[PDB]
């Protein structure tokens, strides 16, 4: 049972590497191997100091390794010590805040975005007094820094990219070298991405796959004389490191050595190192998914691929006797439950009787199932798959029978009448093949006659069908009640509250029950007739809102409603959508609130029990009769039991299967998938930790050589995330005191855009921080750490300014201050542009193409669009999908004005730019950022300035998570530009005018991209 | 989860 | 009711006479009702080879600019999915040729 | 200001964009806070609005807030120590349910500004023993001391600061059809914000307008 | 009446 | 909370509590916290006035009475040894304190 | 002022309520901020306290005088080698054994 | 800064002992010392099997080491 070895470093005969998230050292001389540091969290990088005594270590924390910081290790005494309290943000693909290199004097130089407004701005800092002080190098963003003959060698974006092999986009690793104690010149800029640079002698060795596979290469300190030193074919090599004589690296889970003076390569022998307990315990709630109420007040729920039948208290629990991957569980009868079991071949329907214990499992493959339901009479089930089919599965035999197939999207919204005769479901459709909107009409299937009827027309979005208990009327919801709501900031309108319920009597001549038409005056007593039933449709007199479910009851109707809300929290913090359960009294037509703070709701088969999840993440249950008597469903009374290796195999196979099933190109997916399966599967048994599996899974994802192949979430550690104490200030260790070097502020009047000290009416800049909460900080006291320990609370800060100017304030210590830095930056650039253009040019920055991008764009657009010129800076733009909505605004051509009796002119359109526009972009703008960039040029909105962009334009829409919560993404939607095809993918967008931002530009404190933008517009504005 | 949890393509 | 009936009649007519190759949208005014009707049909009629934007009898108001903006969107890309159909970029763009109809009652 | 004794009117300030109808007078009759419409450019498509404060003593005008958005409904607390007001600065988009679109529906939030530098935002409940106030009036750079009050963003039309609570008038998001073609009035509700428990509650609904005693 | 009763120019 | 001991209410709705030999003055929410500026082993903390608190500091030599004003920040600490203190109280008028020790003395 | 009541309930949590309206109680939160300390400073402090208690409470005062002074330094020298609580335990118990009497425990 | 070493066992030139609640092994021949097992909880006893290959370990858990298993 060998281990997966990776990320090595060497110094003489000693070699340190990572195994089971812990750091190990191996001695070539004796062949001995030992663990020198552990239990710190997941370690992904370790770097020997010059002397080969101390070791800089990067360790990640937070269940999803969302945070990171650096530690020192002194091999002499075995002392460990945290050096940075930045709590840097990191992701698999972008594992920022690391060791950048060491200076001649042996000082550690780190790369971090911790104090920058943008994550890609991983600036270089020289560590001092072990974290007490940080000195900026001002060489701009950089991943590696080397020193050759007193010359600084800069590696930009030179980290490894295992998730995207063959990458040739604008963000590809490049190398620069100093030529004149400040003058820099780019020396290595190949077609492909260059990573892990090192210097042995007078040559730079790095990795690249310019030839189709990862190999080590090298060139002189001028980038000339290229040479290929390896010919690997099994697994890409990674993480180059050296001591000055030999080069170390990992491959296929093993450590190799490359001697440049011999060009000889050999695998170091390590063998078994650690095999932890395979059987692990987990908190069922942590991975809980799918919670459904059963007869007898029992509960069923899925967690980590396992299923359980339990009482609400969680005292009596039954595990479903079925191997890994149960996707869904559903009431199938008195004591029976149907479930969906997922394997590598696909999804299958199964049944389990928890009373007798029997549990048959059909072998008919249903495809990839995304919805499942059983009729009240336990005769058949209804299932939806990714083939866009809706079908019934005979619970007796197992024979699936397709009712209908949509060619636009999945048919997951359905319901079965109580007499098991009809099936109503939303049927996605389009009027035209290239239509920008997918409509949805409700369809009804009659088991007798086996014919499909149209419950509704196909002009909008109809959903949430529901039959009444008697099976006489079909209720459902629609977004057909068009009525606009005004925007409070921008001249705009949207449909916020246009949802309304409707009903359809299954017996013609029968009226809308909620209309309360006297029975004596209605001559019903007809029979079922679903023909032209969409013509009998009728609404129910309920105020329009945003409804997600309707449940018709005897003398009332329950409706789930979601108040209008912003999307920022849900978009960047996973914040759940808050709903409320309403009750509509059919007789009095009065509406009331039955339960709030809900995030999800399920209803019993007999409509008597209600199960819900609230905003606190907990699950509750209450009788529909007395909603005041709800109980909390306890699930953690019993530990979840599983096998690391069984899960790892299962997860790998699922990841591999998703990667294949969702890749945008089916043909390609066939060859790529089959050609990489076994190769990466062989490494799975060597994985003992989640982080191990990650290394394997991402590498197999890279095989698709496409963008947007990510791995998010998941549980890698149980260590609490690193914390960081921030007050939006920059400290400088001057003498033996810290002085506020800079006090950040954007718009003083907005929320959260300045240092909390400003609220006391003073600018902290220039003041000295005497102490925090009675503790002296300065020369012998790391202010970053002290703040670290007060994050999230208020601490008394003692400040000293000009003369006897002493202040004693309770300051809020933020957990983060990135946004404050960001807005400060934007307002700085905005002031700068107004001053350099003499008030003739506006400025707008777009951070991403998501909700934040929409906020920032308008935040300035409403004040900067009416200058003679306008700069639209989209540098560092994280992408998303709103580029089209922004381009639309910029596209507005001003063709008129409004002349008032009093006041000033009003431009028409209101949302139009007044003059010339100029766009600025760089290699850190990507995806929807690439699209916006290409678009700006294509529509001729203006000139594009900067450097070629990222190049990743194959979008994603994940719809599955691994049994551990992990969310993998698959490039499923290839963007095609007319007159460019898919060309932008793996290339990016070239600017009209290329303006590099070299390291010496940063040393001079000048932004060449923005200056050119200004100068250029000024030149264009002379007419 | 809900009947309006929009699922558009991210770039 | 008479109005929407009229609109659907003209809409059916245009689809039949162009053999399913031309869409139809009517804008009653440039107020809230105009915004409703424009989108009510825009989301289903914008992807035909051609599109007729009938603004006859349009009572005015002030949202002409917001509608013109939608019609100004030039389609320059598409989205290719593993399953399903193409998605146009921008989403709110007309696919083909546009033709406008107006009279002395539009003001 | 018009001297109620003689009748002599005295112009404080003049906007060149729109009327200055949103204003308030502190209880000690010393300051006058009002929304001042302005534009960055003459042909600008949007009119911004910043709150201005006029000091009867010194007869000088100060900038209570920056000019990057829409600030309104100024209100002084009875003690005349803090200036409360509202803003549409809390940008956060809401999705359209039919069309690919987004708009700013709930981006209104209240803010406060202490008239005495060094004094904290009263609703922050900073222990008095830990704050060294006891200063004097200083309206310079007061927009820098601005602070928000911890209330969920919404669509507020008025804020009334009271002793241990704050009243806020809120308007739920609604369609415009009825108001546009049937003169339908805008329905609001009067909320109460308890400064101590930070809990909000409904005081009165189905409101269309509200006035408050002296 | 309110502080958001929009007053735009009608045509 | 894991090592919390002695919890006492102060004026202005403030709370004082000892934990792991340290003392703190805070608001009920625990958002605004002040650590008493005194080395290890604070045994007790007690309201001594508007913004003052008396505490018992224990060392190897014994227990000593101390005072701390969380408003000004000052914090004197008497040197008279009280023996092993097991109880402590201050008069409402902040003039004196009452202390009990293992010598069975009240003072 | 007899106006505020602070209590601890059977759930181990601390609460506070006005004597006037006991229905309006709030939970005292103390874990919002981490407690910060030094292993070696505590270990020295704990050892000294353990050593002091062993001396102050031993049933025989005369015996306590000789035993205590004769074992202090000896076991104190090992405290700086302790890095874990279990390490300190080994040291403290051994010094407790020096009393050669029953009931010298560490719980 | 030396560590507190305790509860040892021996087998040939290899000697296992406890340091910082973790188990260590020391080789008399080379003078090398390494941690061979940790993060299990507090270990107070370790015993070499006859062959000197496997090792029986007693480890304690619960904030107060109130529980134990092998």
């Amino acid at each position: 049972m060998p281990n997966l070895l990776l990320n090595p470093d060497i110094h003489g005969d000693r070699i340190i590497f990572v195994c089971c998230d812990d750091l190990w050292e191996h001695d070539l001389k004796s062949g001995s191997t030992r663990k020198i540091v552990s239990n710190l969290g997941v370690i992904n990088n370790a770097r020997f100091f010059p002397d080969g005594r101390k070791i800089a270590i990067r360790v990640m924390r937070g269940s999803s390794l969302n945070t990171a910081d650096l530690y020192f290790y002194n091999g002499e005494n075995g002392e460990i010590k945290r050096i940075t309290y930045f709590s840097g943000k990191s992701t698999g693909r972008r594992m920022f805040t690391d060791v950048a290199g060491f200076d001649p004097d042996g000082n550690l130089i780190i790369s971090t975005d911790a104090m920058q407004p943008f994550s890609s701005m991983t600036c270089l800092y020289r560590v001092e007094n072990d974290g007490i002080n940080f000195v900026p190098l001002n060489l701009g963003p950089a991943t590696h820094i080397l020193f050759a003959d007193g010359r600084r060698v800069i590696g930009r974006n030179t980290f490894e990219l295992p998730h995207w092999k063959g990458y040739r986009g604008g963000t590809r690793g490049k190398i620069w070298i100093e030529v004149n104690s400040g003058a820099f010149k780019k020396i290595v800029d190949m077609s492909t991405h260059v990573s892990s640079p090192v210097i042995v002698g007078h040559r730079i060795y790095f990795i690249t796959d310019i030839d189709g596979f990862g190999q080590i290469y090298s060139t002189d300190l001028d980038g000339k004389d290229l040479r290929k030193h390896t010919s690997f074919t099994d697994y890409y090599p990674r993480h180059l490191n050296t001591d000055g004589r030999r080069i170390l690296f990992s491959k296929g889970g093993s450590i190799y050595i490359f001697n440049p003076d011999t060009e000889k390569i050999e695998k170091i022998e390590i063998g078994d190192l650690e095999s932890p307990e395979d059987r692990i315990i987990s908190i069922p709630s942590k991975f809980a998914e799918d919670f459904s109420p059963l007869d007898g007040d029992l509960i069923a729920f899925v967690s980590r691929g396992q299923a359980f039948i339990q009482d609400v208290s969680g005292t009596y629990v039954l595990k479903v006797p079925e191997p890994l991957r149960i996707r869904y569980v559903r009431r199938g009868g008195d004591t029976k439950v149907a479930f969906i079991h997922g394997t590598r071949e696909g999804d299958f329907l199964g049944i389990y009787d928890y009373r007798t214990g029997k549990a048959e499992k059909f072998e008919e493959n249903l495809g990839n199932v995304f919805a499942m339901g059983v009729d009240r009479n336990g005769k058949f089930a209804v299932v939806a798959n990714d083939r866009f089919e809706i079908m019934t599965v005979d619970l007796e035999t197992g024979k699936p029978t397709v009712i209908e197939r949509s060619r636009e999207a999945m048919i997951t919204d359905f319901t079965i009448s109580d007499n098991s005769r009809f099936i109503a479901y939303g049927f996605p459709l389009k009027h035209g093949e290239t239509d920008g909107y997918v409509m949805q009409a409700i369809h009804v299937y009659d088991m007798e006659g086996r014919k499909i009827f149209a419950a509704t027309t196909e002009n909008s979005h109809d959903y949430a069908p529901a039959f009444d208990a008697d099976s006489k009327n079909l209720y459902y919801l629609s977004y057909r009640s068009l009525d606009p709501s005004p925007d409070r900031v921008v001249l705009n309108f949207s449909f916020e509250v246009v949802s309304k319920p409707f009903v359809i009597p299954l017996i013609p001549g029968s009226p809308n029950p909620t209309k309360l038409v006297p029975r004596s005056m209605t001559s019903e007593a007809g029979e079922y007739d679903l023909n032209d039933m969409y013509k009998r449709s009728s609404p129910i007199n309920v105020d329009p809102g945003d409804y997600r479910m309707i449940i018709p009851l005897e003398s009332s109707i329950l409706i789930y409603s979601v108040p209008v809300h912003g999307e920022f929290a849900a978009y960047y913090q996973g914040a759940p959508e808050k709903g409320v359960l309403l009750k509509y009294d059919v007789k009095t037509r009065k509406v009331t609130e039955v339960k709030n703070n809900l995030t999800d709701l399920r209803l019993s088969a007999d409509r008597k029990t209600v199960m819900v999840r609230k905003d606190d993440g907990k699950i509750y249950t209450f009788p529909l009769e007395k909603p005041e008597d709800e109980r909390t469903v306890e699930t953690d009374k019993r530990p979840l039991v599983s096998s690391i290796h069984e899960e790892f195999l299962q997860m790998y196979d699922e990841a591999w299967k998703l990667a294949r099933d969702n890749y945008w190109n089916e043909a390609v997916a066939k060859e790529i998938s089959e050609r990489i399966y076994e190769k990466y599967r062989n490494l799975v048994p060597l994985c003992k930790t989640r982080y191990d599996l990650s290394n394997v899974i991402v590498e197999m994802q890279g095989e698709y050589r496409t963008s947007h192949s990510y791995e998010m979430g998941g549980t890698f550690t149980d260590k609490d995330p690193f914390r960081s104490g921030r007050i939006a200030c920059d400290f400088k260790l001057d003498g033996d005191h810290y002085v506020v070097a800079k006090a950040y502020a954007g718009d003083y009047s907005n929320e959260g855009e300045k240092s909390p000290i400003f609220e006391y009416g003073i600018d902290p800049t220039g003041y000295l921080i005497e102490d925090i909460d009675g503790e002296t900080v300065g020369a012998g006291s790391n202010i970053y750490r002290v703040l670290s320990e007060k994050a999230g609370t208020s601490a008394r800060i003692r400040l000293s300014g000009k003369g006897g100017d002493k202040r004693d304030l309770m300051i809020d210590i933020l957990d983060d201050d990135r946004f404050i830095r960001y807005r400060s930056w934007v307002e700085a650039n905005r002031r700068y542009v107004h001053e350099r253009s003499k008030g003739t040019i506006g400025y707008i920055h777009i951070p991403d193409m998501g909700m934040m991008g929409l906020n920032e764009f308008y935040r300035l657009f409403i004040n900067e669009s009416s200058y003679q010129g306008l700069i639209v800076d989209v540098r560092f733009n994280g992408g998303g999908f709103v580029s089209q909505l922004i381009i639309e605004k910029l596209m507005n051509k001003r063709i008129g004005y409004d002349n008032p009796r009093r006041g000033t002119l009003s431009p028409y359109p209101t949302n139009s730019v007044r003059g010339k526009i100029i766009a600025i972009t760089n290699e850190y703008a990507g995806s929807d950022g690439d699209i916006f960039s290409f678009s700006f040029k294509k529509l001729g909105l203006g000139k594009l300035i900067g450097t070629r962009t990222w190049g990743g334009v194959v979008g994603i829409t994940p719809k599955r998570r691994l049994i551990d919560g992990t969310v993998l993404t698959q490039p499923e939607f290839a963007f095609w530009f007319r007159d460019a095809g898919f060309g932008v993918e793996n290339y990016g967008v070239d600017p009209d005018v290329e303006i590099e931002y070299a390291p010496h530009d940063y040393l001079s404190g000048k932004d060449p991209q923005i200056d050119y933008a200004i100068d250029a517009l000024i030149e264009e504005l002379r007419n | 989860t809900q009947k309006a949890a929009a699922e558009l393509t991210f770039f």
